[PDB]
RNA sequence: GCUCGCCGGAAGACCAAGGGUUCCUGUCCAACGUUAAUCGGGGCAGGGUGAGUCGACCCCUAAGGCGAGGCCGAAAGGCGUAGUCGAUGGGAAACAGGUUAAUAUUCCUGUACUUGGUGUUACUGCGAAGGGGGGACGGAGAAGGCUAUGUUGGCCGGGCGACGGUUGUCCCGGUUUAAGCGUGUAGGCUGGUUUUCCAGGCAAAUCCGGAAAAUCAAGGCUGAGGCGUGAUGACGAGGCACUACGGUGCUGAAGCAACAAAUGCCCUGCUUCCAGGAAAAGCCUCUAAGCAUCAGGUAACAUCAAAUCGUACCCCAAACCGACACAGGUGGUCAGGUAGAGAAUACCAAGGCGCUUGAGAGAACUCGGGUGAAGGAACUAGGCAAAAUGGUGCCGUAACUUCGGGAGAAGGCACGCUGAUAUGUAGGUGAGGUCCCUCGCGGAUGGAGCUGAAAUCAGUCGAAGAUACCAGCUGGCUGCAACUGUUUAUUAAAAACACAGCACUGUGCAAACACGAAAGUGGACGUAUACGGUGUGACGCCUGCCCGGUGCCGGAAGGUUAAUU
RNA sequence: AGGACCGAACCGACUAAUGUUGAAAAAUUAGCGGAUGACUUGUGGCUGGGGGUGAAAGGCCAAUCAAACCGGGAGAUAGCU
């Protein structure tokens, strides 16, 4: 059982990239952006209540941030977690 | 039996086997085992203590008994077998009641043999008891200084102790040094010698040997610089000093005893 | 040829890290003085 | 794109470590790239790393670290018990195919497995900080059984030749398929089952150990591979539709047999040797306190569960350690063909590269190579360097010797190809058939097919047959050190150090000795056949005289002699 | 059987020429020694400066060693340049 308002904060954004067209499109698979420190099973009741839409699976990866250099100064990016969430056979999300 | 090698290598040469074939070929007695890691000669503050030790073949430890107390329990000998860590052989023994233990192997020890410690066992081979119990002229090995505490005197392959004389709470052995000790004649004692007494015939034949026995090469200080050893220098082969240690104390004769908390139990020092 | 410097990431924490050099008196003091002057590292620690 | 060349026990492929975006795409060429650069590991932007079963985390411990109390220490702190950390070791589980520009045992497809809860009905002794078993272990050697893998034939598809021949004993390609589940084999280990008792296993034990007694000779454990299923599937040479010339979609034959065969597996086995070969948990089992008709245990079945972190890319290198896109360094795994003893060497496959300045010229001189008349060490400090020797089999082989050696001593002969012996032998393998059978992965007999040296005889070609690469120079006298070893990282590898052996000497165990203001630790869980120190240095024959000097050992009558008084 | 023999990997480093503002602050190519052991190697651990370690060369202890490096006493002292 997680808390409403945890719930609401753990999904940041919809992810839009070639890749993930092709997992919405092909295999069912959302992709989305999440709180670096949501866990799996939260991601999935998150998408659950906030999309309406049931969930077959969560897989979860760590991007790290890429270095980059703004004139004559270095600085990182910051590292954010990507979630490929399937959704359940017949299942079409807005 | 001592076998002498044939020189089929140098470094075979000079190899003198000494082959037990009573020994048991096979793995000893598990429950007896314990783990034991080698130091190198080598203290807790992690420098070296004793120069020349190092390395050699990984060791089991069998759990000898010494203290020898199954009083009254007949104990039957099972097997001789290869101790690593001593000079003697052990012997696997079974008492009556089921318990096993290893204890030194005496000189005619063998497979079948019957053995008891206590006060009331007989006066044959590896049995065990008081040394007031014990008839004087015995030889006797695996000899207790304090009673309760185990066997202190003669374990090493071929030797033995002679009590000499019974004078009232004290007996006095003969040790194998020469030296003669009273000890308290209520300290317990094994009768006969101790087993492997050729061990002594055995010769290495190479370097490789020594070391398989954990004994790393010995300089000499000679051989050395001044800042290292007080024999080091020289140009060419010089000694223009007194022996001494790598700490310069005298080598060549100098008595290094000091304990004057035990000088009253030696009768005589060895010669 | 096998130069000086052999890279290896626990052996460097080990030796130098943070916590290495909290758990000494010595350490401690290093680290004291690190601060002082202003480090940005204040240990081997990423 | 087509040729050419190079690597191929790597200059190929996959990881660890280390790096940390170098990966992929678009775009830009100031700087960076030893030249140009449209290209790049460069600049800028965007994208990319998907796990119950891989690894970490986690459980367990080794060396070692920290260490409540504690012991010790001016202070700081040292050592260490209980404990707790610490992998490089032990501990549950996944395979094949397909897919991305870039991830995959992680996605998808198929087919699996694991150990947890929860609920069940069925049963009914459960229970640990404890007991026992197990885990659990060395070197070498030898086979035998296997597979990976390869070769040939069969089969299937395609081919009929840019130049003489090529419808055949001809040419090219393919002929692949897992874990799992079932079977429990080659083979390895052990005698089982029941009963009774017992000073043992810190207490108890129905467990282990030990005693008896009964009864049956098969009982159990282990075990590669094969076979079956998994699979009416998948993959499949290439054909056929579209074409953003990148590819996408459909389709799809055969898919067998024999022989050879590992250094891989059975094997943590067996045999043997002495130098005598981790630990703890998981796992199995036994009970105690306990609880007692409850929980807990095992039984299947249902359901839920498996979080978190890593996953791109380089990884013998242009991405790591070397200031460099540096001829250096860097642990593991994979190991095709022909010749060969071979992971050597030569030429090749798969795959990967031509080393980020070129173009000419064809002087001296330098570097790295080739050949050289006659002579053959005359060179030189020195045959330094080159040259030479170089293989397998067989014959043959001195002094001296510690009887092992010396010895590959020396020195010689044979060596290709073809035919025959023998349309392919000796051997190896081994199908049908036939017989037996406690029935199976069984035993006999049987020899088809397959593979296949070595030799002899006869012929034959060349200047030359171990034809290339590869691959000892040999002998004689002699110093030193017995020997194998070690050493001045980066001018010294030796006659130096070490060595087995020898001797002296200390040391009686709270050992001498060593590290420690100390506690303590090493010596050693050793005990004089042991340990320390010193010298000598295999083996053989030996090892003389001197105790005045300096040391050490013993003595203590006298002389002298501190604090103290 | 073997600190046995011949010999790749692996470990080494006897001769050579090359290089010596190097390709390289010790390498190269050609040969060379060991190659079941007193072998070699990965990972982790321990020993600390008059201290360690040393089959002993004053060797090695981060390209540094008859006393490491860093900071401090410190502007040591310098009848010398
Ligand atoms: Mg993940
Ligand atoms: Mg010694
Ligand atoms: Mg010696
Ligand atoms: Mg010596
Ligand atoms: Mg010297
Ligand atoms: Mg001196
Ligand atoms: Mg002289
Ligand atoms: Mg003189
Ligand atoms: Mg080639
Ligand atoms: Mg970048
Ligand atoms: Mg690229
Ligand atoms: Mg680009
Ligand atoms: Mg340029
Ligand atoms: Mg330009
Ligand atoms: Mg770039
Ligand atoms: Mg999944
Ligand atoms: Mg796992
Ligand atoms: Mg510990
Ligand atoms: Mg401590
Ligand atoms: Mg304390
Ligand atoms: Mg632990
Ligand atoms: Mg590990
Ligand atoms: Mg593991
Ligand atoms: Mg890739
Ligand atoms: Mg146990
Ligand atoms: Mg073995
Ligand atoms: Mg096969
Ligand atoms: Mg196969
Ligand atoms: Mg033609
Ligand atoms: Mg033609
Ligand atoms: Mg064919
Ligand atoms: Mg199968
Ligand atoms: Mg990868
Ligand atoms: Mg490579
Ligand atoms: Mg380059
Ligand atoms: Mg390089
Ligand atoms: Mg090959
Ligand atoms: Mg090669
Ligand atoms: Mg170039
Ligand atoms: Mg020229
Ligand atoms: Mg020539
Ligand atoms: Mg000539
Ligand atoms: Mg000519
Ligand atoms: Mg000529
Ligand atoms: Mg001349
Ligand atoms: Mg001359
Ligand atoms: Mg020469
Ligand atoms: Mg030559
Ligand atoms: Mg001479
Ligand atoms: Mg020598
Ligand atoms: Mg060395
Ligand atoms: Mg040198
Ligand atoms: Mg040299
Ligand atoms: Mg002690
Ligand atoms: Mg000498
Ligand atoms: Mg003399
Ligand atoms: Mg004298
Ligand atoms: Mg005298
Ligand atoms: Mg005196
Ligand atoms: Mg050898
Ligand atoms: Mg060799
Ligand atoms: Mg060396
Ligand atoms: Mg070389
Ligand atoms: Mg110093
Ligand atoms: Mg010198
Ligand atoms: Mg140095
Ligand atoms: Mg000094
Ligand atoms: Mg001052
Ligand atoms: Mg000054």
């Amino acid at each position: 059982m997680i808390r409403e308002e945890r719930l609401l904060k753990v999904l940041r954004a919809p992810h839009v990239s070639e890749k993930a067209s092709t997992a919405m499109e092909k295999s069912n698979t959302i992709v989305l952006k999440v709180a670096k420190d949501a866990t799996k099973a939260e991601i999935k009741a998150a998408v659950q209540k906030l999309f309406e839409v049931e969930v077959e699976v969560v897989n979860t990866l760590v991007v790290k941030g890429k270095v980059k250099r703004h004139g004559q100064r270095i600085g990182r990016r910051s590292d954010w977690k990507k979630a490929y969430v399937t959704l359940k056979e017949g299942q079409n999300l807005d | 039996a001592v076998v002498k090698c044939k020189p089929t290598s140098p470094g075979r040469r000079h190899v003198v086997k000494v082959v037990n074939p009573e020994l048991h070929k096979g793995k000893p007695f598990a429950p007896l085992l314990e783990k034991n890691s080698k130091s190198g000669g080598r203290n807790n503050n992690g420098r070296i203590t004793t120069r020349h030790i190092g390395g050699g073949h990984k060791q089991a430890y069998r759990i000898v008994d010494f203290k020898r107390n199954k009083d009254g329990i007949p104990a039957v000998v099972e097997r001789l077998e290869y101790d690593p860590n001593r000079s003697a052989n052990i012997a696997l023994v079974l008492y009556k009641d089921g318990e096993r233990r290893y204890i030194l192997a005496p000189k005619g020890l063998k497979a079948g043999d019957q053995i008891q410690s206590g006060v009331d066992a007989a006066i044959k081979p590896g049995n065990t008891l008081p040394m007031r119990n014990i008839p004087v002229g015995s030889t006797v090995h695996n000899v207790e200084m304090k009673p309760g505490k185990g066997g202190q005197l003669a374990r090493s392959a071929g030797t033995y102790v002679q009590i000499v004389a019974r004078d009232g709470a004290y007996v006095t052995l003969r040790l194998r040094s020469g030296e003669m000790r009273k000890v308290e004649a209520d300290c317990r004692a094994t009768l006969g010698e101790v087993g492997n007494a050729e061990h002594m015939l055995r010769v290495l034949g190479k370097a490789g040997a020594a070391r398989w026995r954990g004994v790393r090469p010995t300089v000499r200080g000679t051989a050395m610089n001044p800042v290292d050893h007080p024999h080091g220098g020289g140009e060419g082969r010089n000694f223009g000093k007194h022996p001494v240690t790598p700490w310069g104390v005298q080598t060549k004769g100098k008595k290094t005893r000091s304990n004057k908390r035990t000088d009253k139990f030696i009768v005589r020092r060895r010669s | 040829m096998k130069r000086t410097f052999q890279p290896s990431v626990l052996k460097r924490n080990r030796s130098h890290g943070f916590r290495a050099r909290m758990a000494t008196k010595n350490g401690r003091q290093v680290l004291a003085r690190r601060r002082a002057k202003g480090r940005a590292r204040l240990t081997v620690s990423k």
